[PDB]
């Protein structure tokens, strides 16, 4: 029936300039109508290969695709940053058109210690009722980092959110931010906001912090 | 070069939603229209395809005859329909424009669809203001807080799409309140903070919310 597209491997972690491969097999002959393309993270999808080894004209010279009897392949010939992406193989040989699973290629890269940058909560907001203190963790890799929240010394939990972004299309680095969330009362009543961060590029955590009396800067 | 897709929207279960896809320029050739659906974070799955040449359609039968594909020859605009809606339909739809012999040539940015019977709300920008405490060497750090909206999404620039450089806008994160919120930084030269102003334009289609923060020291 319905043409199952298995795409291998599900995620592909690579050194910059390294020449790798993705791999789908489809569960039945389609001569050669496989299509290749790339989804960045921002959601952005384009064509890269189709006819199974014709390079769209505006993708680089480092993307090709080959067949290899039921094996159809993606290669690129040397990785760069900008590559970091998520890559699909489609079979248009017979409807319903379908998908490989996908590929996740991450980008493999020297370790790089984050700058951690904290801001206080907006005078804005806090007419609003709710403070927001924000940590920033800006540029590093690996992406495993631990983010504390310290207020007057206490160590907080389950009052704030992390987000990362995808591996940085130029450098390769991740960034993360942790929000702590605190109604304006609890925001005045403490003084010492602490972000405490710990990462493979530290030697030992990185505390920032700031008095909210000084406001957040330097009175 | 892309399609042009109709913005995000929020429909509650139960209803329908109905989406467009035209090339930008009035290019009258006889194209066909391929439509595909993602889930956030998961993968491609193809919808159906509309030739608004003879009308022909085709569906993927997963989609149990929920989508409805059709065309204004006129306008060279194709339509997506997707009926008894459920959050099962909350994805992201893209349309690719194609030919036998120029196959899936361009995509479009897609449409985002939220099912959800809570109502849009717009969110609050809140400045992340540079200060000692987010400057390191001639490097300083400031952004925007978008902060209590509902559906997503939200698009940040900076300086009107001057300034994209050391920009990283993270994914939003819903919030225990079931509002989304997000923050859009920016790295910029701790020198440019007295003679450069900084200003991230927030949009959020959904509320119809357009917000320009300038974010100062
Ligand atoms: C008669 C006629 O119009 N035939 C015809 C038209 C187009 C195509 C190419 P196609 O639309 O099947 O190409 C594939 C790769 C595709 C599937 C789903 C989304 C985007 C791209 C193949 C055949």
């Amino acid at each position: 029936l319905d043409i199952q597209m298995t795409q291998s491997p599900s995620s592909l972690s690579a050194s910059l300039g390294e020449r790798v491969s993705l791999t789908c097999r489809a569960s039945q002959e389609i001569s050669g109508y496989l299509y290749w393309l790339q989804q960045k993270p921002d959601g952005t999808i384009k064509r890269l290969i189709y006819a199974g080894s014709t390079l769209d004209s505006g993708v680089p010279k480092r993307f090709s695709g080959s067949r290899s009897g039921s094996d159809y392949s993606l290669t690129i010939s040397s990785l760069e940053s900008e590559d970091f992406a998520d890559y699909y193989c489609l079979q248009y040989a017979s409807y319903p058109r379908t998908f490989g699973g996908g590929t996740k290629v991450e980008i493999k890269r020297t370790v790089a210690a984050p700058s951690v940058f904290i801001f206080p909560p907006s005078d804005e907001q806090l007419k609003s009722g709710t403070a927001s203190v924000v940590c920033l963790l800006n540029n590093f890799y690996p992406r495993e980092a631990k983010v504390q929240w310290k207020v007057d010394n206490a160590l907080q939990s389950g009052n704030s959110q992390e987000s990362v972004t995808e591996q940085d299309s130029k450098d390769s680095t991740y960034s993360l931010s942790s929000t702590l969330t605190l109604s304006k009362a609890d925001y005045e009543k403490h003084k010492v906001y602490a972000c405490e961060v710990t990462h493979q590029g530290l030697s030992s955590p990185v505390t920032k912090s700031f008095n909210r009396g000084e406001c957040g800067a330097g009175a | 070069v892309q399609l042009q897709q109709s913005g995000p929207v929020l429909v509650k279960p139960g209803g329908s939603v109905k989406m467009s896809c035209k090339a930008s320029e009035y290019t009258l050739t006889s194209y066909l229209f391929q439509w595909v659906k993602q889930k956030s974070g998961q993968g491609l799955e193809w919808i159906g395809y509309i030739y608004p040449y003879n009308g022909g359609t085709r569906y993927n039968e997963k989609f149990r005859g929920k989508a409805t594909l059709t065309s204004d020859k006129s306008s060279n605009t194709a339509y997506l329909e997707l009926s008894s809606l459920t959050s099962e339909d909350s994805a992201v739809y893209y349309c690719a424009r194609s030919s036998m012999s120029d196959p899936g040539a361009n995509w479009g940015p897609g449409t985002l669809v939220t099912v959800s019977s809570a109502s849009t709300k717009g969110p609050s920008v809140f400045p992340l203001a540079p200060s000692s405490k987010s400057t390191s060497g001639g490097t300083a750090a400031l952004g925007c807080l978008v902060k209590d909206y509902f559906p997503e999404p939200v698009t940040v620039s900076w300086n009107s799409g001057a300034l994209t450089s050391g920009v990283h806008t993270f994914p939003a994160v819903l919030q225990s309140s079931g509002l989304y919120s997000l923050s859009s930084v920016v790295t910029v030269p701790s020198s440019s903070l007295g003679t450069q102003t900084y200003i991230c334009n927030v949009n959020h289609k959904p509320s119809n919310t357009k917000v320009d923060k300038k974010v100062e020291p």
